């Protein structure tokens, strides 16, 4: 199954450490879409 | 005497013969095809044109061959529209690849045997020596080394030869400059000067062709001393000093499925229009009797070969389950060569000679068309003195002169500001065959497109024709029965064995695929 | 030099093409150069207990075997015994145990002995691999680990089939005194042949510098390069196919055929899957997925972007014209 | 077709290089190919008075000339009369207008006949000029207004000397039906050779696109494009030179010398004036002074900058190894 | 399992947090993605 290959990815040391570590920023990353997303509903100001 | 021969070399592949000798002749045959690759499984699955790329490999020697067939079975399942010029691009260079078949395995594969001392005591055996001994012999050096040009011709078109896939459903890849038909022209005119006239024939192609008759053929071997000392006149009298027309006979029933399509007769392929459509015209010999080609009496039967399966399968409906050889072995199977037959009205699911004998046998045929091939020599070879290893190797020869011309003239054809290529739609179903004559005979691929992939694909060659086991019936396969009959002067060198093999220019790697 | 030629899953391209050498001929070479064909099941006089009887000596080391050059794959099916490919009373797979172990120097030539080849393409039914590699892994059938008397790896020649310069040009480079000028690359094939790649000398150069795309097969052909839209592989290929060029006239891509990468392990890349059949596959419609090696898709991308605005007007036309 | 070969202000390389043919080859395209070589003088039987009667016949109409080749410069030094080139009783270029005159085709071979080419270097000792151009500028001796009675112009094969097949070829296309396949550019040349530049199917186009350049000639070759350092006019030359490989084997710049630009009428360029002998002329020390055809100094160097910052590492590395 | 590894910092409230703001604004992302790949596909033109 292609969706259990992606689980295996899952289940490599260095793909699961990446994954945290983009878990542990996921809040920059979310309130840079946010201010993203504030720049475009600003964006005719 | 059981005389187990392996290998059986110089066939293009794995080959073992068994024999049964009695009184120094062999009285049954077995043809084993001993190396399975198994392409048709490969290509399940596959890009719908992945038979382009794999197919020629199937063949080193007649790959592309395999290539104009696989893409006319393409152009058939996809409804192509074929421009002229791609029409003769791929005739012309189908007609190249045999035109290169013809000297390289006349000489490198089949004409040293005729070395063998076995014929130390013919009055030829010196110049025979001379002449064709491996790597050495004064015709063997140039008819092998010029063999490599008509595929020169090939190359300028394909880009390369072995192993271009430049024929596509829709045309060729290429689009030929001035340049390069006129390159062509002059490859084509040189071999033909310096190899096909000068050292085949010793005359004109013209003049060979003048032959109608097996009397014109000694006729033209006595007629003057060029021909007479020609490899085609020496050829001719060394077999009939040392008996090549005396055993190889086989079936004596021919399959010729044709190629070399007139550009405007199947500018829209179809498996229907196929057979008008033919210059190198398909045809059926049957005892005695003409009969038009028609792929769907084509089957294939695997009960003495590695193959699983219980009744003959049309191609469409092949299959190519291998069993593993010790346990088919133990069902009396003894060849990865399935067992191609054809049903003849009268006569059931016969095996069929396929080669340039069938050819010449079919271009015998009453009612050709203008466009095609119209040749009454192998008729009358036929009546007169019947097919054996000398007559085979003949209709092999014969094609020479006549390919030529015909490669020539549809250089000639070529109308270079003119399409080379219609895009077809790469449509997601489609059931395509493909034909043509490679080299050494009825080439075939059936092939079923199903959801944008290959759903089947079955390959019948020629040597699997010719070289392809008993049938369930245990009717043993031309070049079995053919074997049958031949002498044995010697069990440790039975070169008679590998004459008649070799005669039918035996490929094994196509035979199997 | 003795040389024995053996084909196993093999379709006898490489011989054929080799049949084909000119500079030396392949007559030349067999003669004139003091190279000592043994045995080749394509030209070899020798048949049955005589053909046998020259493996045999060879395999037990009661003649000489200096080359043995291996066409084909190694057939192992079915389940290892090799039966599917039976040579002379052998699995051809122990024919070339033997005779490698054998051999002062191995070569394989064609994709087939080198990797694999096509017969190698799932499902594999005959269980073929190359001599010392399977596709692009080292190892084959000898093992990553083995080497010929003369010390060498087995001398991967590829190509489906390979041209005859690329095993010629070798064989004449030992028969000469010059075997110390071959360099192997890492994939142990000759260097002289394969540092260049299939696009180097390919008269569609500038057009894929100026990321002018061949449209359409025929006359299309007449301007343009292959790799946008029929997945030339020709700048991902090492080869001498544009240097070097086929049968004295052309090459694949000259002639408007894509490289089909033949001379890479990889060979028939993507399997020939759907879709992957003289077609480049893209992401998003326009970046091709598979770049020119040694090049990154970002930096390939902005070029090819500068050099479609930069392209000049004759490489928007037909330049291989009648 | 009656074919009558006449040297100028030649050095008989265009007949030398034409000896060199293959495919066909120079006696299979005199006999075989219909083509009646009535004489040359490179090749010619007869001498003194029966070669003059042949000469003579083809002038005043007695027997037909369909193809005059004319190698070599049509010489009209001194003051005009031509008499630095007196051949068989006249001055040469009485012999070319008579001729010209009389043939059905005429066919320029090389530069010097084409276009004056070298002998026409300043200061031209020998008032040399082509058939009909001299350098770029139409004309040259014959007048921008001759045509043969077939109602060609001078059909102009340059190079220095031109290559065998951009005669022979034309040649066979004459015999066998197809001089209609033959479209002629601007400068009277034969398109199906000359749509194509130099560096068509150059092995070191790669080079050229990622700016890589040559820097020093032998070794220094093994990587790297001509164009930068060694003046290759390559990118400016219109040719099939490595397309249709000289001696069926190479080319200049695939042999590591730069193409000097001999299919084109100002060849030798710039007339050999000092400094621009095997170097690229440049503005600011990294401008080229003649940019690619086609192209704009302006988007030649962005992209040539674009082209060098994402260059590949193969690309600044041997590829012409040993 | 380094899959569950992540399900448990699928449990950590902040950065719940963030990937729901994430999934809040992926309307935004989906369509800047759809640009760019319409871009790529008009790169051409
Ligand atoms: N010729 C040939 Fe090969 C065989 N048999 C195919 O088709
Ligand atoms: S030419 Fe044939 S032997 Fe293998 S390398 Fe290609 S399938
Ligand atoms: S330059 Fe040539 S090698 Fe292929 S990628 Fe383009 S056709
Ligand atoms: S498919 Fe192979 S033969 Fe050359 S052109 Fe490509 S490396
Ligand atoms: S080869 Fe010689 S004849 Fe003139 S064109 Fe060049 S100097
Ligand atoms: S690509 Fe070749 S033609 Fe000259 S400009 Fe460079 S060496
Ligand atoms: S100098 Fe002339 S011969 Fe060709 S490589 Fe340049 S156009
Ligand atoms: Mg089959
Ligand atoms: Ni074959």
């Amino acid at each position: 199954s292609p969706v259990d290959g992606i689980r295996r990815r899952l289940d490599d040391p260095q793909v699961a450490e990446a994954l945290n570590s983009l878990l542990d920023h996921a809040d920059l990353l979310a309130v840079l879409v946010k201010g993203l997303d504030g720049f475009v509903r600003r964006g005719d100001d | 005497l059981d005389l187990f021969v392996s290998p059986l070399g110089r066939v293009e592949g794995d080959l073992d013969v068994r024999v049964t000798i009695n009184d120094g002749v062999v009285t049954s045959a077995w043809t084993e095809a001993a190396m399975f690759r198994g392409f048709e499984i490969i290509l399940r699955g596959k890009d719908p044109q992945a038979g382009l790329i794999v197919c020629p490999r199937i063949c080193g020697i007649c790959g592309g061959s395999h290539l104009y067939k696989s893409a006319y079975a393409l152009d058939t399942a996809w409804r192509t529209h074929m421009p002229p010029n791609a029409t003769l691009i791929r005739n012309i260079c189908q007609a190249c690849e045999t035109l290169q078949s013809i000297p390289r395995y006349f000489y490198a594969l089949f004409a040293i045997d005729l070395t063998n001392k076995n014929y130390a005591k013919s009055k030829l055996y010196d110049e025979a020596v001379r002449r064709f001994a491996p790597y050495v012999g004064t015709s063997y050096q140039p008819g092998v080394v010029l063999s490599a040009k008509p595929v020169e011709v090939y190359a300028i078109f394909g880009g390369q030869w072995p192993x271009s896939s430049f024929m596509v459903p829709g045309g060729v890849m290429s689009a030929p400059t001035l340049s390069d038909v006129t390159r062509a022209i002059a490859i084509l005119e040189h071999w033909n000067d310096n190899w096909l006239e000068k050292q085949w024939l010793g005359c004109s192609v013209d003049r060979w062709l003048e032959n109608k008759t097996w009397n014109d053929v000694l006729a033209w071997v006595d007629e003057n001393e060029s021909q007479y000392n020609s490899d085609c006149g020496f050829f001719i009298r060394y077999c009939l000093d040392v008996g090549l027309d005396k055993y190889g006979q086989g079936v004596g029933n021919y399959l010729a499925t044709g190629t070399y399509f007139e550009p405007s007769l199947y500018e829209n392929p179809t498996i229907e229009g196929r057979n008008a459509a033919l210059i190198g015209r398909s045809g059926v010999f049957a005892d005695g009797r003409y009969f038009e080609f028609d792929q769907a009496n084509v089957t294939e039967d695997v009960t003495h070969s590695f193959y699983e399966g219980n009744r003959p399968l049309h191609p469409f409906e092949g299959e190519t389950i291998p069993v593993n050889p010790e346990d088919g072995r133990r069902q009396g199977k003894y060849s990865w060569a399935k067992s191609p037959r054809y049903a003849v009205p009268g006569l059931g699911n016969v095996p069929l000679e396929t080669g340039p004998l069938a050819r010449r046998m079919a271009a015998s045929a009453p009612d050709a068309e203008t466009h095609q091939d119209d040749d009454p020599l192998f008729a009358d070879i036929y009546n007169a003195i019947g097919p054996s290893v000398m007559v085979r190797q003949l209709a092999r020869m014969h094609e020479g002169p006549k390919y030529y011309k015909w490669v020539r003239q549809w250089l000639d054809d070529l109308e270079l500001k003119e399409s080379f290529y219609t895009k077809p739609v790469e449509y997601a179903e489609g059931k395509g065959f493909g034909s043509t004559e490679a080299a050494r005979g009825a080439l075939s691929d059936w092939i079923v497109i199903e959801d944008s992939k290959i759903k089947n694909y079955q390959v019948v060659t020629p040597t699997a024709w010719n070289i392809g086991p008993r049938d369930a019936s245990e009717v043993l396969g031309p070049i079995e029965q053919a074997l049958v009959g031949s002498p044995i002067v010697d069990a440790e060198d039975p070169v008679e064995l590998g004459h008649v093999a070799r005669s039918f220019d035996s490929c094994l790697v196509c035979t199997v695929h | 030099a003795s040389v024995l030629w053996f084909q196993g899953g093999a379709c006898s391209g490489n011989t054929m093409s080799f049949l084909n050498a000119d500079e030396p001929n392949v007559v030349d070479l067999i003669v004139d150069f003091g190279l000592d064909l043994l045995w080749h099941p394509s030209l070899g006089l020798e048949l049955g207990n005589n053909a046998q009887k020259v493996f045999w000596d060879c395999a037990k080391g009661e003649r000489p075997l200096d080359i043995f050059v291996f066409e084909g794959t190694v057939i192992e099916a079915p389940n290892g015994t090799g039966q599917m490919d039976m040579f002379a009373g052998r699995p051809m797979k122990d024919w070339v145990t033997d005779l490698a172990g054998a051999a002062q120097i191995v070569v394989a030539i064609g994709d087939c002995a080198c990797f694999g080849g096509i017969p190698a393409m799932e499902p594999n039914p005959s269980g073929s691999t190359g001599l010392q590699f399977h596709k692009r892994e080292k190892g084959g059938f000898l093992g990553p680990d083995f080497r010929s008397k003369m010390g060498l790896p087995v001398i991967n020649v590829p190509g489906c089939p390979a041209h005859p310069d690329w095993i010629t040009q070798i064989l004449v480079a030992l028969a000469t005194g010059r075997a110390g000028d071959i360099t192997l690359d890492d994939l142990h094939r000759p260097e002289t042949f394969f540092k260049t790649f299939t696009q180097t000398g390919c008269t569609r150069v500038q057009f894929f510098e100026y990321k002018q795309s061949t449209l359409s097969f025929g006359e299309g052909t007449r301007t343009g390069c292959l790799f946008y839209e029929f997945g030339c592989r020709g700048p991902m290929t090492h080869s001498p196919c544009n240097r070097i060029l086929w049968n004295r006239q052309s090459s694949k891509t000259r002639a408007g055929m894509p490289c089909l990468g033949c001379t890479e392990p990889e060979f028939p890349h993507f399997d020939l899957a759907p879709g992957t059949v003289f077609k480049t596959q893209k992401v998003s419609g326009m970046i091709p997925k598979e770049v020119p090696e040694g090049t990154d898709h970002l930096t390939y991308m902005g070029l090819a972007a500068a050099a479609r605005i930069a392209a000049p007007q004759w490489s928007k036309e037909d330049m291989f014209v009648v």
